[PDB]
This record gives structure tokens, sequence and C-alpha cells, in this order.
RNA sequence: GAAAUUGUUGAAAGGGAAGGGCAUUUGAUCAGAC
RNA sequence: GGAAUACUGCCAGCUGGGACUGAGGACUGCGACGUAAGUCAAGGAUGCUGGCAUAAUGGUUAUAUGCCGCCCGUCUUGAAACACGGACCAAGGAGUCUAACGUCUAUGCGAGUGUUUGGGUGUAAAACCCAUACGCGUAAUGAAAGUGAACGUAGGUUGGGGCCUCGCAAGAGGUGCACAAUCGACCGAUCCUGAUGUCUUCGGAUGGAUUUGAGUAAGAGCAUAGCUGUUGGGACCCGAAAG
RNA sequence: AAAUAUGUAAGAAGUCCUUGUUACUUAAUUGAACGUGGACAUUUGAAUGAAGAGCUUUUAGUGGGCCAUUUUUGGUAAGC
């Protein structure tokens, strides 16, 4: 009889997606990225700066 | 005016036809008069048929 | 019934359904069949071809009683026998006790030959008959007799 | 006043511009008459042969 | 004076021959074979005055329904008012030619049948619909001896 | 006069729990697939930069199109193309798969639409808030996975996340899923359009054409 | 506004109820509406829609047409269903024994069927005998045989009959129909 | 014993027409009902 | 060399303030939390409290204020017009009836159908009953003389609703009415080819035809009533100069 | 020799194999047209859409038009 909105109404969100529970549990949207260290090349920095 | 596919009519009503209309309102009255005339003729010429 | 017409429904609107630009007139292209060769030519040629001209010869003082010939087909022949005797003729008939049908007394001029008859001999009295009709009666086992 | 083609395409596209229906087995009138006669005889022969062999 | 609507009116450039293509016609026109159901284009020849089509049918395409001694009957759809009417033109074979797209489609049909039979004999099902052009995929563009060269807009008439 | 309160009740609850376990596994796999793809593209860019070359990304496969102009005074060819793309009123929107034929269509209707390359968050919010299905020629709100399963389950789609996945990664049944979705009815943008006049190209300081990444800001404001 | 694609409040051009005031016809319509809703049989929908039709759309069916249909291969034991009138024919001379359900029977048709050894039932009796339409055969009479279809679609080079009141040599047999009187069209 | 039109009494409005729509104030008047 | 902060983006992160709305009316569905009975913000508002009980809310009415509002009808591409009609009020005032028809609908009977010109009877212009005819329909075609509709399961091909059989069922086969397309057959007219016969000029048998018909090929009509359209009548109402 | 506008095709009424009919055609056992029997459905032959599709009968009003961008003809030229 009435259209209830997910992205509010956590009940209807849990009804429509069971994965949202463990998404909220393991936080999944603030995901820390592993640090890499690859450096850009001298040709790239030189053509970006001057030519 | 001829239009809109239809048969050709031949209604003959171009004279003063409304002065010559004859409506037979007296069908029942003339039937009663004919039976009275038959009965009185029978009673006059009795016993002949 | 005047209460079921559209003149009751047009009460209040001005032109009574006849249009405001046209202005409903007396006789818009003439009276009767006026202009059937001039300005009604397309309607006369489309819907009534053959209208103008003469064809054939005349007949002064034609009497329709000389042309009286109602036709009866062969498949409707056994309806000129009444229903109570029709089944006993359809079962118990030979070439010795065959029924007679006077079609002139029933009101028919010519016997035509459409359809099929059972294999029962009958005697048919008629004024006129066709070739195929007479052949079918003689093949079923009967005879056509001519009367005046 | 004299002539204009205004509104005519809109009028033509109101009820659409339609292609005619096409059937299996077109009419053979207008085709060559020799072909037409021989086709009649071949069709009658094929019907007789199918009624004979085909039970 | 008055307007004119004769049978060959407004056809001055339509019926003339091309440059250095006058004279007689070659014999492969007469040696080709037409069948009922073939698809033909109409291109009239001004040097052959018999069996000539009307100027409406120049550049139209139709289906053969009839074959006669020196001619072919063709069906054309013509727009009259708010519908199409089928028209039957009986033209000489010097004014027609085969449509090439029918030949490409029949070759596509043969290749489709061969590909499906070879896929069945291989043991797999392969897709036979054509597809439209697709967006490109990722790549690397190496700069080994291809360092980028900086461009600039040019002034009006200084180096001119 | 049967039992009819515990047997079929228990069977319904069990089959429901089965379908929920299946949906949970598929959604976990989808999340892993999305994060793996984005991390791989970022590492590919960094690795080409370290090698001294340029990684050219793959071109986009999906656009989102919104109708911007109203219905009066439209020529017949763009009118017909808008009717074929199902944009029959202002602020109505649809997804389009990018091929050569659809690019020519977008060239035809360019002054009346705004389009761009939608993101996963925009697609998820659009389907979750304004998602309506076309069942038996009627407009039904989704609101439940059983409608998706009863109508689109012939193509293996049995959840709203399955439908979102089929839209975002243009799959083998994009036509059937995208025609299952009713055309989105959006409101006016909540902070305005950003321009004084919107019937110029986006390059010329207007609204129409291909803005190609700011469609997410526009559609999130209109949604 | 909406850029519309079709007309808006457009009725289906189908009759949904009988136009008649026959209360027994409305009782039969009530029975077959219940059957068509609550049954899976495609027979009941056909009978219910055929009960709605008008007098030119249900032409009569002859007993000779019934006998010709009963001469089909394997159809010599089925029940004939006619939503209309069954009329008589004297051009047939032998009639089989059969079950015929109809709305109406002429007196000659009823006498012919009962004398041949069959029965004439009504449609509610048919609904009791076979609520799904088991072993039935539905017959319709010739529709394009009335006198008004002779004039439908008249024009040049079409072969239709003109709307005319008299006949004879001097009634539309001239200019327009002969090459000697102008043209023939 | 209707209307047009007029007289008397009571109430009101009125700085070069009057009348109308939406909304509320002021004055007069009024039904339902708990 | 090591960071931070901008800018752009994401969160199925939390949290405060304001406004509008509360449709539906026993239960049924999908879920959530809890080991489970249960509980819940999960297929649309309930809980607690106060004042007043009448002109208080509300209606009507006369005005005032804010903003808006040109005189109706008519012809015209174009009316507020310096286009035409209109001082005011009451009453009257304009698509009717008939003869003959077309399409559609309802009803009765149905290869038939129509009692009402007339007769019998009557509680008397009503109601009830009836014979012989006649009209239309069941045969067409030809200018006429005239002739006059089954080779065949009343034909073959393509579709075709419903029914029948089998497969748990889509599916496969059988039979296929109405209707649509196509190839044939039959009747009349026209044209070509003309045989045995004959008061030897009549009789025309036969075989054909890119010809022709408002035809046949297991009949559909007749009667009454209704809306709409047609024609003749004063003919929707009022109006000439004339004869 | 553009651009814009324009005709056709993108299959089941299809393709392939085999061999039946004919008074047409071939020197012929050749063809032509129409078939019997058999094989080919997860895509049946590009995209997007499809508010049901197809068909019939009957009848109203209208048959004085005007304006705007662009392309044009006649008149120095016009609200020609
Ligand atoms: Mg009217
Ligand atoms: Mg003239
Ligand atoms: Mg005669
Ligand atoms: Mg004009
Ligand atoms: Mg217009
Ligand atoms: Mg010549
Ligand atoms: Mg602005
Ligand atoms: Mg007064
Ligand atoms: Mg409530
Ligand atoms: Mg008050
Ligand atoms: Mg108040
Ligand atoms: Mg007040
Ligand atoms: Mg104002
Ligand atoms: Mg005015
Ligand atoms: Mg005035
Ligand atoms: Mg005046
Ligand atoms: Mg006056
Ligand atoms: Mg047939
Ligand atoms: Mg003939
Ligand atoms: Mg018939
Ligand atoms: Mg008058
Ligand atoms: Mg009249
Ligand atoms: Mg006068
Ligand atoms: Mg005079
Ligand atoms: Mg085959
Ligand atoms: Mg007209
Ligand atoms: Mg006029």
């Amino acid at each position: 009889v009435l259209k209830k909105n997910p992205l509010k109404n956590k009940q209807v969100l849990l009804r429509l997606n069971p994965y949202a529970k463990v998404f909220a549990a393991e936080k999944l949207g603030s995901k820390k990225a592993e640090k890499t260290g690859t450096k850009p090349a001298a040709v790239f920095t030189e053509t970006l700066k001057h030519d | 005016a001829i239009s809109k596919n239809l048969p050709i009519l031949k209604n003959h009503f171009r004279k003063h036809w409304q002065e010559r209309v004859k409506v037979h309102f007296d069908q029942a009255g003339k039937k009663v008069s004919r039976r009275n005339a038959r009965a009185t003729r029978a009673a006059k010429i009795a016993p002949r048929p | 019934p005047s209460r079921f017409t559209k003149t009751r429904k047009h009460r209040g609107h001005v032109s009574a359904g006849k249009g405001r630009i046209g202005k409903h007139r007396k006789h818009p292209g003439g009276r009767g069949m006026a202009g059937g060769q001039h300005h009604h030519r397309i309607n006369m040629d489309k819907y009534h071809p053959g209208y103008f001209g003469k064809v054939g010869m005349r007949y002064f003082h034609k009497q329709q009683a000389h042309f009286w010939k109602p036709v009866l087909n062969l498949d409707k022949l056994w309806t000129l026998i009444p229903e109570d005797k029709r089944d006993q003729y359809l079962k118990s008939a030979s070439k010795e006790t065959a029924p007679v049908i006077d079609t002139l007394a029933a009101g028919y001029g010519k016997i035509l030959g459409k359809g099929r008859i059972p294999n029962v001999p009958v005697i048919v009295k008629a004024r006129f008959v066709s070739k195929l009709a007479e052949e079918k009666i003689r093949a079923a086992g009967g005879v056509v007799e001519l009367i005046a | 006043k004299n002539h204009t083609a205004h509104n005519q395409t809109r009028k033509a596209h109101r009820n659409g511009i339609k292609k005619p229906k096409t059937y299996k087995y077109p009419s053979l009138k207008g085709v060559d008459p020799k072909f037409r006669r021989n086709h009649k005889h071949a069709l009658h022969g094929t019907a007789k042969a199918l009624a004979a062999a085909k039970k | 004076m008055g307007k004119s609507h004769g049978y060959r009116s407004r056809t001055r450039y339509m019926f003339q021959r091309d440059f250095r293509k006058h004279g007689a016609v070659h014999l492969s026109t007469y040696l080709k074979v037409y069948k009922v159901g073939d698809i033909v284009d109409i291109k009239a020849n001004g040097s052959i005055q018999k069996g000539m089509p009307h100027k409406f049918y120049q550049g139209k395409t139709g289906v053969v329904y009839n074959v006669t001694k020196s001619s072919v009957g063709v069906i054309i759809n013509k727009m009259v008012g708010n519908r199409y009417l089928e028209k039957r033109l009986n033209l000489r074979v010097e004014h027609i030619k085969h449509s090439k797209c029918r030949q490409e489609f029949l070759e596509r049909v043969k290749a489709n049948a061969a590909k499906r039979a070879e896929a069945k004999a291989q043991g797999v099902a392969v897709q036979l619909k054509r597809q439209p052009a697709q967006p490109r995929e990722s790549r690397i563009v190496s700069t080994e001896g291809n360092v980028p060269q900086t461009l600039a807009p040019v002034p009006y008439e200084t180096f001119i | 006069t049967a039992e009819q309160v515990a047997a079929e009740r228990a069977a319904r609850k069990a089959a429901n729990k089965e379908k929920r376990a299946i949906i949970l596994e598929r959604n976990a796999a989808y999340q892993k697939e999305y994060e793996t793809a984005e991390r791989n593209i970022i590492q590919a860019k960094r690795d080409a930069k370290a090698a001294g070359s340029y990684y050219v990304e793959a071109q986009h496969k999906l656009v989102f199109v919104v109708r911007i102009k109203g219905i009066n005074k439209i020529p017949p060819k763009p009118r017909k193309v808008l009717q074929l793309l199902r944009l029959t009123r202002i602020n109505s929107g649809t997804f389009v798969k990018v091929t050569k034929a659809t690019l020519e269509l977008l060239k035809l209707i360019e002054p009346y639409v705004a389009y761009g390359y939608p993101s996963y968050s925009t697609i998820r919010q659009l389907v979750y808030k304004r998602g309506f299905g076309k069942i038996n020629k009627q407009r039904v709100p989704l609101s439940d996975n059983a409608i998706i399963e009863a109508n689109l389950g012939k193509y293996g789609i049995l959840s709203i996340d399955d439908l979102i996945h089929e839209i975002i990664t243009v799959g083998p049944h994009f036509k059937q899923a995208n025609n299952f979705l009713w055309p989105f009815k959006l409101s006016n943008p909540s902070g305005g359009w950003g321009v004084p006049r919107k019937f110029k190209h986006f390059i010329q300081g207007g609204s129409f054409g291909n803005r190609e990444e700011f469609i997410n800001k526009l559609v999130k404001s209109m949604n | 506004g909406i850029d519309h694609t079709s007309k808006q409040h457009k009725r289906s051009g189908h009759r949904t109820a009988p136009k008649s005031d026959n209360v027994y016809l409305k009782l039969l319509v009530k029975l077959y509406t219940f059957l068509a809703r609550r049954t899976d049989a495609p027979f009941n929908k056909v009978v219910l829609k055929a009960l709605f039709l008008s007098k030119i759309n249900r032409p009569p069916v002859s007993v000779s047409r019934i006998a010709r249909a009963l001469k089909q291969e394997g159809a010599a034991n089925k029940t004939v269903v006619v939503v209309g009138t069954v009329t008589d024919d004297a051009r047939i001379f032998e009639f089989p024994k059969t079950t015929v359900a109809a709305l109406r029977f002429t007196a000659g048709a009823r006498a012919k069927i009962v004398k041949a050894g069959g029965e004439c039932i009504t449609l509610d009796q048919l609904a009791v005998r076979a609520p799904k339409g088991q072993n039935t055969l539905i017959l319709r009479g010739p529709r394009n045989s009335r006198e008004a279809v002779r004039h439908f679609g008249m024009g040049p080079h079409k072969g239709k009959a003109p709307r005319i009141l008299s006949t004879g040599r001097k009634f539309e047999r001239a200019r327009g129909r002969r090459r000697s009187k102008g043209f023939k069209v």
C-alpha cells in the first residue's frame, strides 16, 4: 500500500539485501588500501614539466 | 443532389398531392354498415337467400 | 419517439449540428437529380454505371401473363408429395406403383436439373423440362410426361 | 490561394502510410498464358499422382 | 503558354549516355539470366526506345514476376497519397541489372550454413548474428623514441 | 480442513532461507569482483607510469541519458528518436548501451538531452529509490526480490543486486533487463542546474550534450 | 505533459455483454461467465463470446451442414454445438443419430433429428453433460452470404452489384457498361 | 396578484463609473450537535 | 628527504533543528533481534493531557483591504473596436410529419414469410378468429428468339479457432467450421472448330477460348419496431426586385 | 563532384539433399514452375522500440486561411 525507501529504513534494506549486514559489520566502505611504492619515470616528469 | 451511394428513387410527389389524400378512418364503421345492410336485406327478402 | 432524437441533445448549441461556416441552405446543388451529367458526374459514374442511353428494342403492349414459368429444381421435387405418404413411397415403390407428381397443379412451368434425387421411379407431369433434368429422371428410373 | 502542399504530409501520416499485404500463391493472371495452361495441367497431374501413391 | 506533362518531360540529363559511352551495348547485358523472384534495379538506356520505363522508376528496385521473349515484368511499390500501390512494369532487359546486395546476402547464407555445420562437426555452438562496431579496449602507448612534441597556436602573419 | 499451518509454513520458510543463502553468496562475489577491477586499473596506470608509457583506459560501454527539453516544437526526426529511446517527458531517464548505432542516435537528439557515463553509486541509488518494473503492461514497484525472480529469473537474475550487476557490467541480457525496468521519472535538480541558461552545449556553458562525468552530480541532485 | 504515442481513453472494439433483454439469455451468460472464469477449458470462452453476438453474426445452420460435418474422420460420435438456430433442409434424404445442442430449433429440424434417432438439448444441459467441452464440435453458418455483402465495396472494375430498386433492360445497362455506349467500366 | 419601474422606513458604501475572482478582518444573522 | 593540508570522489558512518501528510481497517506477506516462546521502526498513527460546550469553530450576508479582471452574441486569417444586433421586463418563438429507401440494432417465425382489401364475431372504431389470392424470397443470363447450374467424400494447395490421441507438460500427430489467398469444375452470353442425320435446310452433336455475367458449388429470407443518413413535399424559422 | 533528402535487402513464405507432375521448353534422361520424403530452434541470422495486431461497414464538418526561420521567381522596390 505504501512505497518504503531503502537507503533509509534499515528494515527494508535488510529485507532486500542480506549482504548489507556484513558490509556494515566489517565496515567495507572505509577500506584501507595497502601501500605501494612505484616511482614515476624521468621521461614522464620531464615532459610534464617542460617538454 | 446526388451523393453517398444509394438507389435511385422515383417518388412522384411534385403536384398538389396534399389536396387528394384519402385516409381510411371509417374501416370499422363501413364494416358495421355493410353488416347492417346485409341483415336488413335478408329480413326484407326472407326466406330467399 | 421524439425524446430519443438528437434534436433534443442539440438544444443550446447554436447551429444544431449543421456547421458555422457552411450555414445550412435550401438546395445546395439543385433539386432531385439535377446536374447528373455536369457537376454530379463522378458520383453517377462511380456508383451508377449504365444510367444514360438506350439499349435493346421496344415491346408495345407487353403482357406478363405470357411469360409465366416458375422453375423447380430436381432436388426440391420430393417436397411435392405430402409427408405422410413420402416415406412409404421412399421405401415401398417399384416401377409398378410409382407416384405421379403434377407440377402444374403445384404452380410450376419448367423443371430444371440442379441436385440429386434418390433411386425411386416417379412420373412427372410438366409443361417444359430441360435436357439434364429429363436425363436424371430417366436415370433414376422414371419418365417425364408432357402436358399442355 | 492557387496551390499549396502545406499540411498534406501531416494528413498522410495521421493514419500512417501502409504497405500492402503480400500472400503466398500470387495471382497468375498477367503471367504468360502458355506457362499458365501448362501449370494447370502439371498441378492436376501432381494432384492425381499424390492421390494415387499417397494414401 | 501552358504547362506540359508529356511522357518524357524533364528528362534532359536522365536519359543521356555517359562520357565516351555511346554507341551499342555489350553482350553480357543480353547474356544474363533472370528468374521469377530475382531483385533488379532500374536504370534506363536512352539508346533503346522500346521497352523504356517512366522517369519515376529510374533508380528503383523491384521483384521479377514474369519472364517473356525479350522482356521481364517487375513489381514496384509506389506512394500514392496515404498508401502504397503495387505497379507492374514490363521492361526490356537492356534497362535492368541484378542487385548486388542479394548476391552478398546469398553468399552470407551459404557461409552461415557452412559455419554452423563445421561448428556442429567440431562440437561447439558459434554465434552467427552480425554485431555493430564496439568501443575500444585498453592498451599501452610506449614512448621508445616517440617522445611527445609540444604544439602551440600560430600567430597571424609573422611567419608567413 | 487440512493441517495447513505448519507443513507448508515450514516448507515456505525453508525455501526462503535457501534463496537468501544463494543471494548472500552471489552478493559477496560481486563485491569482490568490483573491488578487484578498480584496484587492478589503478595499479595498471601506476605501472605504465613507472615503465615510462601511458595507459589508455578502455572506452565506456554504458551511458545514462536524461531528457531536458519539454514536448512542444520538436522536429519529426528527433521526436521519433526520443520516442524510440522512451524519453516521452521532461526529466525522464534511461540507460543506453554504447555502439555505433546508438552513437548516431545520440548525435541526432543532442540538443534535447544530457547524457554521461554513470557510476556504480548512482546506478545503485537510482535502482533502489526509483526502480519500477514492467509486469503485464503495468508499472510495479520492485520492493522485493520475488518480483525480480518471477519475471527476470529466466535469465538467471533473481535479486535487485543481480539486476544492478547486469546493468553496470553490460552482460548478455542487458536488453531484457533494461527493457524490464520502467523509464526513470526524476524531479528537478535540488540545487539548480548551475548555469543561467541551459539550452546551450555543456562546453559553451549550458546543459546539453555529453558532460561524461558530471552526470553523477546532476542525477544525484535530481534523484 | 507527455509526448503521447496513441489515443488515450480508447475502448476495445468488442461487445462485452448481449444487447438483448432476453432474461434466459442473461441466465446462460451468467452460467458461462462462471464456467469460463473457474475452468481452464478454451471451449467455455468461445461459447461465452459467441453468446454476445448479433443476428447477422450468428447465421442459421442447416441439418445438411451438420450431417456433412459428422461425415468427418472420427467425428461421427461427437456432440454438435451451434450458438444459434438450427434450420431444416429437404435436399438431404438420410440423417444420422447424433446429439445437437443449440439455442433454437425450427420445428422441422427438431422433428427430423428426433425421427432420425437423436436428441435436441439446450446449452445448460450441455454444460451439465460436459463442463469442459469434452467431445464437442462447434459449427458456424455462412457469414458472407447475406444480400447486403453483394454491394459492399462498390467501384469501377470491382465486380459488385449496384444498389438498385428495379431490374430490366432499361435499368443501368447502357453508357458505362458497354463499349458501344461510350465505355465499359 | 410575478417582473420591469416607483414611494416610505431601517442598514451600509461613495476624492472622475458600477459590477467580478482568490483570500481574510469587521458588523449582522443562522443550522447541526454534544 | 619526510610529512601535512587543499581539490575531487565514496561509506549498506553517526547525529541535531523545521515544515506538510496519516490513505487503509480481523488474520494471511517479506523480514529483523533472540538458543526459543516472544518482541519489533517489518504489506499506510497511535499514546497521554487540557480548555470549551456555545454563536466559540463554521456557514450565509453587507462591506473593507491586497493582487488580478475591457461588452456580450455573430461573420472573419484577424473583435474591446470608430464592423453588425442589443433601453428594460413578461409571455410566445425555429430540424416537424409523410411516401419510398441505405447501413446498423432488437424481436417473431424460418425455405419460407406477411391475420387487419374482405369475411366471422364482439362486453363494439378495441380484443379474438379465418378462406382464396397476392407481394417479397427460394435461378441466372441475353437486345431478343431462347437456354438454364455435382467428373469428384460438392475438388486440390496454403493458413485457421475449437475438439481428439500421446507425452508429467511446452511439444508431436489427427480432424479441421467461419473467414482470407490461389488453381480447377458447372450454368448463360460472345467467338473459334464445325460431324453422324435431315421435307437437304433444317437440325448443332462435339471440342476449345490472355473473352464476358449484378451466377452455381448442403439455401437466408420475410415481417414489425428504433437511432442515424437520403430524395420529393412549405420541409429548421423569417426576407426580394418579379410573373 | 559534396552535405541534406531518396529506393532495396538484412531468412521458416528460409537453406540443403533426394526424386514426382506437365499439353511449356531442350538434341537429350535438359530446364522451368509446383511438390512428396529427409536434415537444420540455448542466436531463427544487425540496433532500438512496440501504448495489442489485422479487417469491415457507415456517416459528420471542411473545401476563404494566415505567420515565422531558411531556399527562391517577377516587379527600383513595399505590410507588392
Ligand atoms: Mg450533422
Ligand atoms: Mg459537363
Ligand atoms: Mg427470362
Ligand atoms: Mg482555394
Ligand atoms: Mg498545423
Ligand atoms: Mg514505335
Ligand atoms: Mg535561470
Ligand atoms: Mg419590484
Ligand atoms: Mg485511517
Ligand atoms: Mg459568524
Ligand atoms: Mg470567523
Ligand atoms: Mg463574516
Ligand atoms: Mg488589470
Ligand atoms: Mg466580439
Ligand atoms: Mg455597435
Ligand atoms: Mg442600435
Ligand atoms: Mg428589441
Ligand atoms: Mg476451394
Ligand atoms: Mg463462362
Ligand atoms: Mg452458395
Ligand atoms: Mg420557408
Ligand atoms: Mg424529409
Ligand atoms: Mg415570401
Ligand atoms: Mg417571366
Ligand atoms: Mg519438404
Ligand atoms: Mg465535400
Ligand atoms: Mg465558404
